[PDB]
Parts: structure tokens; C-alpha cells; sequence
């Protein structure tokens, strides 16, 4: 059976990074995966595929100016490991509704035939700041099996978190969409796994890894390469090596039960964020 | 002016000469309007096979439909119960529009109530809406039972209908005991029948799925019948007549033609008659259950036959000739009882005024439209009929619905010329009947206007509208015709071969003209 | 009288549950013609309360049911499923002159029939693919417009920057307009937004355009949707006076017409509620003018013809004076004629926004009493001018539902009852004569002394109809 | 006569923490301010106000069940120096629009007279993260006239910074809608400071001012007041006096350049 898999998030906390570096690893293993970044920028596909950025199904849709007219080789280009990388991307801002481009994607990668193509797993990056229909479209149509919300120490994370939890709730009788897990991601504060972890259990959900802070991420990003590529001996590569065991050796997929504001608030000050 | 002693209405009163110049002076003085020659030259466009093509090209606009929305389907469903009151969760403007397309083509009082969802209740939901409905509607109308139906905002938004009756009952809003079956029923899906159909799955299974323990099929040895979308009244009427005649016992599930028909007697009834309760939940215990038009029917089948493990029997809707002695020989299969020799008698006549008709039914090319089973059943008759239908088009209908027909035109040598369209408007129809020209239009009074049409083209390019169907706003008391059965063909054929006959003497009403062939006696 | 009908109102009442019971006593009144503000008497324009049967339409239905669907010319498509379009076509008389579906489409019903991909993905490439389709098949159109279904504004669709984008590429005004039923809370959300829609996208369109030709003497009739040809007999009168009618608002009205309005001297408005807010508009932007006239009955259009025609020369006085001498004799035979047939009768009538008050001078043109009267979704200031045209003691309603309708008319026993479709056919039942006010129950049209003639003579054949007499069976 | 501005961000950046300080200085200064806010994280109005949580128009009229019913009084309250808060709220996730939510909340209140009561200025406190209709909808109508944008040293805040000014481009022909100024949060990163100059000066507009990152901050936070009302002394305290004293000072709405994602990468890169 074929795999779907998305990655939400607060916004520049590591979601493509993350994202990209798993599928590279899997990529290592020799799963066939495909990545789709369903984020308005599109640097989601950018480690992978080596070029500086990656021109989506909405500015190739455009000037072409039919969706169904535009051809699908020119659409999905293979990256490192044979993975497929594509750009959902979206509209020119304050102009409809940018999830939406999200859907006109997929709808077009549906149709073209990109799925059913024994890719063992499939990858979404998606904006997880806010929840509305577009976004939450994924969500609606069973889009993603499996959902992996990347989140930090910090206060805006765990919010995130909270509420991409509350997303899958709402559309749990209508799909067969559960949360997989929290990733985790070091800012380098003082007790963030204890603190992913009480939050996860909260939640219902395992965190499924720590993801260490560290410089050798950079280092390969401006190379514009993942590091699983670059130093597959590094340590870090190895980490990532262990999320992407983690997230094929994983069962637990979990309707979550989200916890208050207060909850949240209370949960921050057991670790002592806040006094 | 008006002479006082024949007061004239829009029509005449306009075709005065004072009214004709000032008409005139308007459109030449501020409407800007186009030429009439290049409104003639458009006109002319239109009526062509090249227009025809850039029409039926057409995937994004949709020009006249011949289908209406779901919860259309879901309140007329609702009304077949006894003291129920129609209930929709949503916005209150597509109740005004139910009860009034409901008012118009039965000319009767049509009862529904709405929640009244609002902006704000768009963003928090239905919850409070549903409440004080449930409470407000029960404490005023008196409804035995509720069967809440929804509105498309409220699919959008995506309210939990189950959720939040419950939450009723739980706050104390209503009684835990009364009865409130529920059926999400979204516009964007499907079609009115489609509408009805998941009202009667949740109806149905509201009351027979909880206890099936003490139920055991064929107990109570009557046979359910259940209607589907029905708008005819005496389609009602003649099921439970043959099948009262047949002496079979049996249940009709969404009984609607008591409500439907309430007598002028000084007092007004909003309930009347209607599918009990208790008939609902002793229906598992019924031999049979009998599905009149199962092409919208699919979700209730499936809810009949995998739960109360009815074996529902492939009958096609009972119409025209040979599906009704199929009805009604599966019914005698079924019950045990034999066809009485009155019904016999009933298709000898049903024969005999075929034999009568036939030379001037011959041949006559018709286009036709509606809901799948009707269309389908209609066409079943007029190739038995030998007429010849050219044009089948069905709006709501699908895939499997259209080989199903395709395989019945191919059975008769009648239906060689025939075409069957799904998907495709009214406007589709418009060309069509320009292109290819049918003697005649079987359809809703949304023909009245295709009819209009053709006869600008001219005289002899006009299709007559011949109504059979639903809605028909134009005349008046058809709903208490007959489509189902005997009694139903003979309706049927009587109309036909009249709505020919009536046609040969216009065109051979000329004086010295066409009048040889204006015969006394044909 | 007063304590009577008072507690006719507290009687009824009693079956609601208390929020519900509370917030409609707030709606019901008893009429003192004295009062100056509705407010102390009456509160309205309020959601409604769920469950009780309102006969509100909705934002849709006030918008492209009443206001853009009368205009001849342009194109209007539902946007969203398929059921709002095919409840409202045709459903509404506004009469037109044209061939329709090569120049005029007013009867057609347009729609993006919207499915699950649809609403799921959204409808905006479906609106830019319809107007495209929408072009090649019907050339002759003068515009279109977009009237918003619920789902639109739910689902977040722009139809907007469609409208602007494709506007653009077909140098044709495409007007969208945000009538979701959810926005409002009846019809008459409605009608502000499609006012306020015709006057972003289509009034200032001959801004600069200085190309007509234009006498003193010209005017625009707003408001009346020629329900009947109500619109053509009101127009044949001001134009006999003298004056030029240069637009109709909306009934039979074109795209042109509307742009052609500014360059009007004076603005009549018949309905006050519909299109009081572009009145005012104008009236801020180019300084015309509005007044309110009503054409129900020859009194009502002897003083309206009169009031005009002071706005105006005195010629147009003069001409005023010859067309209310020329319609006399023709009205008073009517009245001779079907007078004593309804005298002393009286009316009960609920409609929703300028009827209730306006026919009643026409009813007592013909002697009949209108004992009680009400609004579908009329505001306040509609309540202003409607207590002086009531007598006193005289039942109000606001919203009302059909239970108190149907209770308060058991109670009072009117001889005649003017309403709409959903009430006609509970009444006749009952054994009380039911004529529609909207539909004009297909006749009319009932405006202007040639209007009134047909109204006295369909009060008199429903009232009178020898249907009545037979309800009872003879056998007990 | 009245100004309004809008405060916008990526989540996490301050916008309601310095939202709430620039007006406490402006309220010691005696100027009537009111602040609604668009945020569903709804913390925004919660240092002036001293209150765990502050109902929102959607969570008051939800109970209520529809928007004319409910009251001003409860939905909007006053804060510390007579500064008005209300929280605009929103939509359960994965249902409608969340930016609606700010559209029906701005709407009520100008329908119930908050605005036109004289008040000198009004700040929306709003997510900057995603542009969208109902999100970029105070842009849309002219809710707000000067937009200031919070930013720091980071690749998310400066083109979260760069899409609110993308926003601001498309909607200038119809509205007054000018970008206000840019201020600048620390991220306690090297050459902050400069980089914020720099990305703002290739946009158009001045960075408005410099924040430090202090703790002073986090402690007025816990005890749930501002950092002006905390500690009147404080550095931080005399800090968004200058942003407030600046804002009042600053007379320079510009139409943004929005820049490209590259020279977003040279920049970042240049410092
Ligand atoms: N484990 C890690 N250690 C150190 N830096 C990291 C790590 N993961 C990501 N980063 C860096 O942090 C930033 C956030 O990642 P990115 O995918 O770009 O953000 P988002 O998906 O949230 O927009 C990038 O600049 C990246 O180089
Ligand atoms: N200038 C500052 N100094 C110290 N802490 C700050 C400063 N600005 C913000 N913070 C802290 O950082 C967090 C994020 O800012 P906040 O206003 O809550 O986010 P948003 O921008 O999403 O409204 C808060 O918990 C706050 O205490
Ligand atoms: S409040 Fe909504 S805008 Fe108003 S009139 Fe009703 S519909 Fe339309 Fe209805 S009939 Fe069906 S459920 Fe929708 S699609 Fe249309
Ligand atoms: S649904 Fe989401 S993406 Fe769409 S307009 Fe609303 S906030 Fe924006
Ligand atoms: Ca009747
Ligand atoms: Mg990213
Ligand atoms: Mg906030």
C-alpha cells in the first residue's frame, strides 16, 4: 500500500528541512517517495531537487493559462534518490484563497497520475499557522493518512500543534486521516523534549523524535543539498536516518484530544519557560 | 384606458396602440437595443447545427436545468409520515422556495420549517439553531415527529446533525423519547431524488436499526412498498388499489396523498394521514420490501437489504405495459395471492385501447425528459407503443442509468433514432428539437419556453409541449393524474394519441386551405 | 377594540417557549395612528426565531429575485448548486419586452451548478470558464452579473477579481454580488446589496459621458419591477403629464437605462424599501432628488400625480390636470360599477416590504376596511409610514409566523385576505377568500387607474365567488 | 482627523506584546486608544486588560447566537488608561474562514459605534503569516490605513514582512493603505539591526525602530500588565515610549517594493 504523509507546522520552524531530510533518508533506504510542499514558498523542494527555486503547477498553470494543458514531466521533476519533487505553491497574495492552490495541486497530480505509481510514500509540507478550508483541505479529503506536526520549545509551536490536533478531530468521522506523531525540533532550550513529550501525551500522541540543533544543517543548505547527501556520516544524518525509521516503523496513529490554552499555558511553566 | 364592461388584464391590455407607442418609444428612446435584424440573424443561429455544437461543448454553465436540489426531495419524503413535520437545518431561504415550488404544483398548503441559520451562525455553527428550533417548532406545530433535513450552507460549514440532536435531547431542549430522524442532504450532491432517498434510509433506519433482534422477515406477511420521489397523486392511489384489489396486505412507506389533498371544509389540516410510526418499525417484519422507482432508491436498498435482509426484487418502475404484469406477477410471487380476474380485465382494456390507437401513435417522434425512473419508464411505454422516441434526456441521471435505457431502446426496433443524454439542460433539449425535430416534447411546463421557441423559428419548425411530469405550473389539477400502472397507461396513451389528433386539426383547420383533411371522425 | 385585540396578541403568545415568546411580543402591535415613531409601538427587521415557519426569503432572493433579475439585457448567473436558480425562475412577473435568449434572458435560468469537486476545490476557474461560455452562446447579452449562492461566501471564493479579470478581457461589465442567503436576515439584506452592487459596478459607468440629450422634464422610476405591466401603466401616466422617463427600476429595465440615470432631473421611487439606498446615493453624488409615490387607486395617484407635478412647470401642472380629468370618468365608473359589490368588507394582508402599507388606499377606494396588516422584512422606518395609513386599533404584525397568522385571523374573521403563495392555500380551506399580493395572483397589472380597474374587479369575482357559499356539506 | 494602523507579524514575533506596550505608552500619554484584535490566538489584548482571557465578540455571540444581540458593553471592556480591547475571534479550526472572523467583529463594532467616539488611534493586532482574503481583508477595506510591520533577523519574518507588503501593493489603487513603518523585535542576532535597515530600505519604507530583547518583558507578561505599566523606570519601558513617541512623530506612509526572494537572499547573505 502506497503511503501519504504530511508535515504542519508554525512557519520557520524547520518543516521543509525536516520534511526533506526524512524523504532523503527513506530516499537512502530505496522507498519510493515523492514530496509535494503545499507551503506559498516553495524551498520545500528545493534541497532535493538542487535549483534554486522550483517553478509550481500555479505560475506554469498560468501564462500557460489552462491547468489541464499543462504538461506533468514539465510539472514533477525527479530529485536525488529518484524522489519526485513538486510545487504546489499559490496565488499572488490578498487575491483568493491560497490553500486553495493547495487542492487545484493535488486535483492535478490526481488526475495526471502521479499516485498508484508504487511510490511507497508520499510527503505534504504544509503551512500549519493557520487552519481554514484551503489548508484544511488536505485534511477534508484524505489527502494525508498520516499527519507529523514539527514543533519547538517555544510557546507558538505547541499553539500550532494544538491546533492542527484540532483540525484532524473535526474531520475524523468523515476521513481515515489521524495524527502520526510530533517531531521535534531544538532552539536549543532548556528541557524541550521533556516538555514535547508531556505536551504529545496530552495530546494522545507520541513525539517521535528528537531533532538536534546544529550547524551542519546550514552548511549543506547553502550548498543548496540535504545533509543525508552531503556527510552521510555525519551525525546529524544519522539522526534523520532514525525519524525516517521511526516514521515506517510506526503503528500509532491517534484521533488527538486537544488540551486548553490554560493546558498549554500550564504545561509551558512545568518546565519553567514561564515563571 | 379601460371600458369598464370588459376590463382588459396584461394581455390584451398591452397590444393597445397607445401602450404599443409608448413601448416603442422606450426601446427606441433608452434601451439601446440591437437591431432586430441582428436579433433575427442570432435567432437564425441558434435554431443551427453549428450553435448546436458550441453548446453541447459547454463544461462549466449549465442553461435550465431539469433538476432541483436535495432537500427538496428530503421535506416531500418527510411528509409521508404521520404528524411529521418537514425540518431543515440551515438557512431559511430554500424553505420559502421548497414550500413554494411544493405550492405551485400541487396547489396545496406544503408544511416545512427552517432553523434560520444565520451569518453568525456560520461561524459558530448550528448548535443553538437546532435547539431552539427543535424546541420552538414542537411547542408550536404540535409534530408527532421531526425529520430534520439540511441546507447546503450547513453541509459547507459542516454541523453535525447527530451531534447536536442529541445535544437536544441531552439539554433538555425535547423529549429523549420523541422521534427525530435525521438525513444530511447536500445540494451539491445529487439531485432532489437523490434528496429523498437518504431521507428515507434515515427514517427508515432511525426506527428499525436499534432493535432487529425481535424482528424476523415475512412475521407480519405484508409487502413494503416504498414510493421514491413522487409528485403524482394517483400514483398512490393505484399501488394500494391493485394491490388492495390483489387482496395483498401491505405498508406504504412515505404516504404523502392524504396531506397532499386535504378537502376545503372550513377547517385547516396540516397533518393528514401519513406513514405511522408503528408501520415504520414493524417494517423489517414485512415478506418484501418493493422499490417503485429504484434508481434513486440505491441508498435505501442497500439499508433494506443488508439490515432488515429483505431480498428486494429487480422490478423496474411500474409503468406501461409489460413492467406492471411483472409488478404485479412478482407481487403475486411474493404475497402468495393469485392476480384477481379484475385486474386482468384492466390490462384487456389497456390492450384494447392500444390496438384502437395505434394507427395514429405510429411512428410519432418524441423527445421527452425527467426524473430517471419516469423517463425510463416512459420510454419502456411509448416503444411498446411503436412511437418512436428521437431525444431521452434525463438531467439527475448517471452511467449505469443510461446503459440500463440504451439496452432497452435496443430491444425494440422502435428505438433506432433514439439518443439518450444525462447531464445535459434543457437549453441542450432546445437545440436538439431544432437540429432533429420531434413531432412532439413529453416534459415539465420548463418547456413551455422550448416550445416558444420553435414556433418563432415558424409554424411548421414547432414542437407542442405535451406535460407529463413534474413541476407543471401551467395547468391545472394534473398532479392528480395516473403514471403507474393500467391506469396510468391509459392516461398516458389517451393524452398522446389526443395530443396528436388535437395537432392534425390545427394544422388542417385552414379554410379551403387544409381543411380537406379535417375530418369528423378519426 | 384596543383591549381586545391586546389581548388577542398575549393570548396567542402563549404557546411559544419563553425566548421565542419574549422576543415576538416585541412584533406584534396594536395600531395607534397618533404614535409618530415605530420604535415605542413595534420592533423589526430581527433574526427570526428557528421552528416557527417565517415567510422569509433570503439575501439571494432580494437580490437576484428581486432587483437585478427584472433587468432585460444583462445575463445573471446563480453561482453555487443548482437548487436557489431553479426554485426562482420565472417565479416572479416582472414583465420585459424582448426575444429571450438572443437579446433579453430574464425567464432563463444561469447557473455554475455547483458539484462536490466544486465545493471542495472552489468555483472561481468554473465562473471564469462559465463567463467564457456564457459569451460564445449568448453574443447579444449587455452584461452579467454574479449573484453569490450560500456556499460562495463559505467557501472562500473570490468573485470578484473573476468579475474584474474577465470584465476586462471581454470589455463587458461583469457585476459581482454577495448575496449569500446566510448574509442578512431576509430578503432586504438583499436588496442593499444589489443596490450597493449596481452602484460600484454599473452607475458611474457615464460618469463623463455627456453625449445624451437631456430635457428638464426627464425622470427615472425607481423601485416599481412591473409586476404585471404595474411598471407600463405607471409609466404611460407620467408620460402623458409630460414628463420623460428615461429608466426603470428594474422591471423591464435595461443595463442602459440604469447607466442613463444620473442625467435624470427627478427620481420617483415607488418602493422605498428596495431602492431607497441607491436614491440616496444619488441624491449625495449628483444631487437628484427622490421622492415617494404610490399608484395604488386613484386617490393615491391623483395626489401622487399631483405632488410630481409641482416638483415641476407649470405646464406639466397644467398637463397633470388634463390626465387626471381624461382617467376620471373611467375610475369613478369602476367604482360605481364595484363598490357597493365590496363595501364595509373587511382586509387582512401580509406581504413583505411596500405593499402592506401601500394598497391600502386602493382597498379603501372600494370601501373595504383593512382591519390588519403586517411585513415579511420591512424596517422601521417602513413602520413609520405605515401607522398613519392604518386606522386605529388595527392589528400589526412583524414576521409574523404562520401559527400567530393563522390564530390571529381565526380570531378577527376577515372578509378577504391579500398574501403570498404559502399563505393562499391554508386560507381558502378555511372558507376565507385569498387573493395573492405578490403575483397579483396573475392578473394585473394592478397600478394606475388602468390598473385599478382590474384590481376592484379580481377583489370583487374572488371575494364574491360563488365557491364560498358551498364549504359546508348540506348534510350537516 | 483619527488614524487607525494595523500590527502585523509572523506568529511568535511580538505583535501582540508590542502592540499592547506602544499603546500603554500612548495611553500614559493621555491619548484614547482602542485596540481590537484579529489574532484567534486572542493574547492580544491581554497585558492592558490583566485578564486570563478576553471573550471574544465570536465566543459572546456564539452563546448568544447571533451578532446584533449581543452587547457592546460585554464584548468590548476598557483597560488600564482608559485603552478600549476587544478581541475579533474566529472559527473552529477546519470550518469557514478564520480572516472572516475579523470581518464580522470590525463590522459589529463600527454598527455599534466604537468607532467615531473620538478615539485618537486604533490598532488591529493580526497575523501576518498566510495573506488571504479574509486575513488581508482589514487591507481590503480600508480598516487600516498605516500597517506596521513587526520583523527581525530571521528568513520567516522577513518574508512574512515581504507578503504583507505584497498585500499592500495589490490593494493601493482602491484603498489609503500604506505601509507605516517596519519595527524591528530582537532576535539577540548579530547585525539585526542593520538587516532590517536594509531589507526596509529596498522595500521603501524606514524601519520605525529598534527593540531590545529584555526581561523585563517576560515579567510584566506573568504578572499579566505591560512593561510601561510594570516598571515605569525600565529601559524596555523608556524603549516603547520611542516606538510610540515615533509612531505619533511618524508621518511616512509609502506604497511598498515588495523585493524578490533572491535579493531577500543576497541581504540576508550582505549582513
Ligand atoms: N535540526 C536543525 N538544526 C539546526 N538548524 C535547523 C534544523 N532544522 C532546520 N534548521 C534551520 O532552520 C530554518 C527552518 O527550516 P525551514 O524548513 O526552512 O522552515 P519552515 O519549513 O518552517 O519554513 C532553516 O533556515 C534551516 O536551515
Ligand atoms: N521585545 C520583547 N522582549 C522580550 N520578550 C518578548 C518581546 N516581544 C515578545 N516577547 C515574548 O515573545 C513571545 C511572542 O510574542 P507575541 O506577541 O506573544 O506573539 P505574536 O507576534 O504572535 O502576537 C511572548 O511570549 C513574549 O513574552
Ligand atoms: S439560503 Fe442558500 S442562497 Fe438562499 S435560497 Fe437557500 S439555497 Fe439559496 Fe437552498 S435551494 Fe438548495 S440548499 Fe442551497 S442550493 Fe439553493
Ligand atoms: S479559507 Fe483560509 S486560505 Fe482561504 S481565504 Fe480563508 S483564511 Fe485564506
Ligand atoms: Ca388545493
Ligand atoms: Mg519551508
Ligand atoms: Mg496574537
Amino acid at each position: 500500500a502506497m503511503r501519504q504523509c504530511a508535515i504542519y507546522g508554525k512557519g520557520g520552524i524547520g518543516k521543509s528541512t525536516t520534511t526533506q531530510n526524512l524523504v532523503a533518508a527513506l530516499a537512502e533506504m530505496g522507498k519510493k517517495v515523492m514530496i509535494v510542499g503545499c507551503d506559498p514558498k516553495a524551498d520545500s523542494t528545493r534541497l532535493i531537487l538542487h535549483s534554486k527555486a522550483q517553478n509550481t503547477i500555479m505560475e506554469m498553470a498560468a501564462e500557460a493559462g489552462t491547468v489541464e494543458d499543462l504538461e506533468l514531466e514539465d510539472v514533477l521533476k525527479a530529485g536525488y534518490g529518484g524522489v519526485k519533487c513538486v510545487e504546489s505553491g499559490g496565488p499572488e497574495p490578498g487575491v483568493g484563497c491560497a490553500g486553495r492552490g493547495v487542492i487545484t495541486a493535488i486535483n492535478f497530480l490526481e488526475e495526471e497520475g502521479a499516485y498508484e505509481d508504487d511510490l511507497d510514500f508520499v510527503f505534504y509540507d504544509v503551512l500549519g499557522d493557520v487552519v481554514c478550508g484551503g489548508f484544511a483541505m488536505p485534511i477534508r479529503e484524505n489527502k494525508a493518512q498520516e499527519i507529523y506536526i514539527v514543533c519547538s520549545g517555544e510557546m507558538m509551536a505547541m499553539y500550532a500543534a494544538n491546533n492542527i490536533s484540532k483540525g484532524i478531530v473535526k474531520y475524523a468521522n468523515s476521513g481515515s486521516v489521524r495524527l502520526g506523531g510530533l517531531i521535534c525540533n531544538s532552539r536549543n532550550t532548556d528541557r524541550e523534549d521533556e516538555l514535547i513529550i508531556a505536551l504529545a501525551n496530552k495530546l494522545g500522541t507520541q513525539m517521535i523524535h528528537f531533532v538536534p540543533r546544529d550547524n551542519v544543517v546550514q552548511r549543506a543548505e547553502i550548498r543548496r543539498m540535504t545533509v543525508i547527501e552531503y556527510d552521510p556520516k555525519a551525525k546529524q544524518a544519522d539522526e534523520y536516518r532514525a525519524l525516517a525509521r521511526k516514521v515506517v516503523d510506526n503503528k500509532l496513529l491517534v484521533i488527538p484530544n486537544p488540551i486548553t490554552m490554560d493546558e498549554l499555558e500550564e504545561l509551558l511553566m512545568e518546565f519553567g519557560i514561564m515563571e | 384606458s379601460q371600458q369598464v364592461d370588459k376590463i382588459k388584464a396584461s394581455y390584451p391590455l398591452f397590444l393597445d396602440q397607445d401602450y404599443k407607442d409608448m413601448l416603442a418609444k422606450k426601446r427606441d428612446g433608452f434601451e439601446e437595443k440591437y437591431p432586430q435584424d441582428k436579433i433575427d440573424e442570432v435567432f437564425q443561429w441558434t435554431t443551427t447545427k453549428e450553435y448546436q455544437e458550441l453548446n453541447f461543448q459547454r463544461e462549466a454553465l449549465t442553461v435550465n436545468p431539469a433538476k432541483a436540489c436535495q432537500p427538496l426531495g428530503a421535506v416531500l419524503c418527510a411528509l409521508g409520515f404521520e404528524k411529521t413535520m418537514p425540518y431543515v437545518h440551515g438557512s431559511q431561504g430554500c424553505v420559502a422556495y421548497f414550500r413554494s415550488y411544493f405550492n405551485r404544483h400541487f396547489r396545496e398548503p406544503v408544511s416545512c420549517v427552517s432553523d434560520s441559520m444565520t451569518e453568525d451562525a456560520a461561524v459558530f455553527g448550528g448548535q443553538q439553531n437546532m435547539k431552539d428550533g427543535l424546541q420552538n417548532c414542537k411547542a408550536t406545530y404540535k409534530p408527532d415527529m421531526i425529520a430534520v433535513s439540511t441546507t447546503c450552507m450547513a453541509e459547507v460549514i459542516g454541523d453535525d446533525l447527530n451531534a447536536f440532536i442529541n445535544n437536544s435531547k441531552k439539554e433538555g431542549f425535547i423529549p429523549d423519547e420523541f422521534p427525530v430522524p435525521f438525513a444530511h442532504t447536500p445540494s451539491f450532491v445529487g439531485s432532489h431524488v437523490t434528496g429523498w432517498d437518504n431521507m428515507f434510509e434515515g427514517i427508515a433506519r432511525y426506527f428499525t436499526l436499534k432493535s432487529m433482534d425481535d424482528k424476523v422477515v415475512g412475521s407480519n406477511k405484508k409487502i413494503n412498498i416504498v414510493p421514491g420521489f413522487e409528485t403524482y397523486l394517483g400514483n398512490f392511489r393505484v399501488i394500494k388499489r391493485m394491490l388492495s384489489e390483489m387482496g395483498v396486505g401491505y405498508s406504504l412507506l412515505s404516504d404523502p396523498e392524504e396531506v397532499l389533498d386535504t378537502p376545503a371544509d372550513g377547517q385547516f389540516r396540516m397533518y393528514a394521514g401519513g406513514t405511522t410510526q408503528e408501520e415504520m418499525k414493524d417494517a423489517p417484519n414485512a415478506l418484501n420490501t418493493v422499490l417503485l422507482q429504484p434508481w434513486h432508491l440505491e441508498k435505501t436498498k442497500k439499508f433494506v437489504e443488508g439490515t432488515w435482509k429483505h431480498e428486494v426484487p429487480k422490478l423496474n418502475i411500474p409503468m406501461g405495459l409489460d413492467w406492471t404484469d411483472e409488478f404485479l406477477m412478482k407481487v403475486s410471487e411474493i404475497s402468495g395471492q393469485p392476480i384477481p380476474a379484475s385486474l386482468t380485465k384492466e390490462r384487456g382494456r389497456l390492450v384494447d385501447m392500444m390496438t384502437d390507437s395505434h394507427t395514429w401513435l405510429h411512428g410519432k417522434r418524441f423527445a421527452l425528459w425527467g426524473d430517471p425512473d419516469f423517463v425510463m419508464g416512459l420510454v419502456k411505454f411509448l416503444l411498446e407503443l411503436g412511437c418512436e422516441p428521437v431525444h431521452i434526456l434525463c438531467h439527475n441521471g448517471n452511467k449505469r442509468w443510461k446503459k440500463a435505457v440504451d439496452a432497452i431502446l435496443a430491444a425494440s426496433p422502435y428505438g433506432k433514432n433514439a439518443t439518450v443524454y444525462i447531464g445535459k439542460d434543457l437549453w441542450h433539449l432546445r437545440s436538439l428539437v431544432f437540429t432533429d425535430k420531434p413531432d412532439f416534447m413529453i416534459g415539465n411546463s420548463y418547456g413551455k419556453f422550448i416550445q416558444r421557441d420553435t414556433l418563432h423559428k415558424g409554424k411548421e419548425f414547432e414542437v407542442p409541449l405535451i406535460r407529463i411530469g413534474f413541476p407543471i405550473f401551467d395547468r391545472h389539477h394534473l398532479h392528480r393524474s395516473t403514471t403507474l400502472g393500467y391506469e396510468g397507461a391509459m392516461q398516458i396513451l389517451t393524452t398522446l394519441v389526443n395530443s396528436i389528433l388535437e395537432r392534425l386539426d390545427e394544422e388542417t383547420r385552414g379554410m379551403q386551405a387544409t381543411d380537406y383533411n379535417h375530418d369528423l371522425v378519426r | 377594540s384596543r383591549e381586545e385585540v391586546e389581548s388577542l396578541i398575549q393570548e396567542v403568545l402563549e404557546v411559544y417557549p419563553e425566548k421565542a415568546r419574549k422576543d415576538r411580543n416585541k412584533h406584534l402591535a396594536v395600531n395607534d395612528p397618533a404614535v409618530t415613531q415605530s420604535k415605542k409601538c413595534i420592533i423589526s427587521n430581527k433574526k427570526s426565531q428557528p421552528g416557527l415557519m417565517t415567510i422569509r426569503g433570503c439575501a439571494y432572493a432580494g437580490s437576484k429575485g428581486v432587483v437585478w433579475g427584472p433587468i432585460k439585457d444583462m445575463i445573471h448567473i446563480s453561482h453555487g448548486p443548482v437548487g436557489c436558480g431553479q426554485y426562482s425562475r420565472a417565479g416572479r412577473r416582472n414583465y420585459y419586452i424582448g426575444t429571450t435568449g438572443v437579446n433579453a434572458f430574464v425567464t432563463m435560468n444561469f447557473t455554475s451548478d455547483f458539484q462536490e469537486k466544486d465545493i471542495v476545490f472552489g468555483g472561481d476557474k468554473k465562473l471564469a470558464k462559465l463567463i467564457d461560455e456564457v459569451e460564445t452562446l449568448f453574443p447579444l447579452n449587455k452584461g452579467i452579473s454574479v449573484q453569490s449562492e450560500c456556499p460562495i461566501g463559505l467557501i472562500g471564493d473570490d468573485i470578484e477579481s473573476v468579475s474584474k479579470v474577465k470584465g476586462a478581457e471581454l470589455s463587458k461589465t461583469i457585476v459581482p454580488v454577495r448575496c449569500e442567503g446566510f448574509r442578512g436576515v431576509s430578503q432586504s439584506l438583499g436588496h442593499h446589496i444589489a443596490n450597493d452592487a449596481v452602484r460600484d459596478w454599473v452607475l458611474g459607468k457615464r460618469d463623463e459621458d455627456t453625449t445624451f440629450a437631456s430635457t428638464p422634464y426627464d425622470v427615472a422610476i425607481i423601485g416599481d419591477y412591473n409586476i404585471g405591466g404595474d411598471a407600463w401603466s405607471s409609466r404611460i401616466l407620467l408620460e402623458e403629464m409630460g414628463l420623460r422617463c428615461v429608466a426603470q427600476w428594474s422591471g423591464d429595465g435595461s443595463i442602459s437605462e440604469i447607466e442613463l440615470t444620473p442625467k435624470v432631473k427627478l427620481n420617483l421611487v415607488h418602493c422605498y424599501r428596495s431602492m431607497n439606498y441607491i436614491s440616496r446615493h444619488m441624491e449625495e453624488k449628483y444631487g437628484i432628488p427622490w421622492m415617494e409615490y404610490n399608484f395604488f387607486g386613484p386617490t393615491k395617484t391623483i395626489e401622487s400625480l399631483r405632488a410630481i407635478a409641482a416638483k415641476f412647470d407649470e405646464s406639466i401642472q397644467k398637463k397633470c390636470e388634463e390626465v387626471i380629468a381624461k382617467y376620471k370618468p373611467e375610475w369613478e365608473a369602476v367604482v360605481a360599477k364595484y363598490r357597493p359589490r365590496l363595501e364595509g368588507k373587511r382586509v387582512m394582508l401580509y406581504i413583505g416590504g411596500l405593499r402592506p402599507r401601500h394598497v391600502i388606499g386602493a382597498y379603501e377606494d372600494l370601501g373595504m376596511e383593512v382591519v390588519g396588516t403586517g411585513y415579511e422584512f420591512a424596517h422601521n422606518d417602513d413602520y413609520d409610514r405605515t401607522m398613519k395609513e392604518m386606522g386605529d386599533s388595527t392589528l400589526l404584525y412583524d414576521d409574523v409566523t404562520g401559527y400567530e397568522f393563522e390564530e390571529f385571523v381565526k380570531r378577527i374573521k376577515p372578509d378577504l385576505i391579500g398574501s403570498g403563495i404559502k399563505e393562499k392555500f391554508i386560507f381558502q380551506k378555511m372558507g376565507i377568500p385569498f387573493r395573492e399580493m405578490h403575483s397579483w395572483d396573475y392578473s394585473g397589472p394592478y397600478h394606475g387607474f388602468d390598473g385599478f380597474a382590474i384590481f376592484a374587479r379580481d377583489m370583487d369575482m374572488t371575494l364574491n365567488n360563488p365557491c364560498w357559499k358551498k364549504l359546508q356539506a348540506p348534510w350537516e
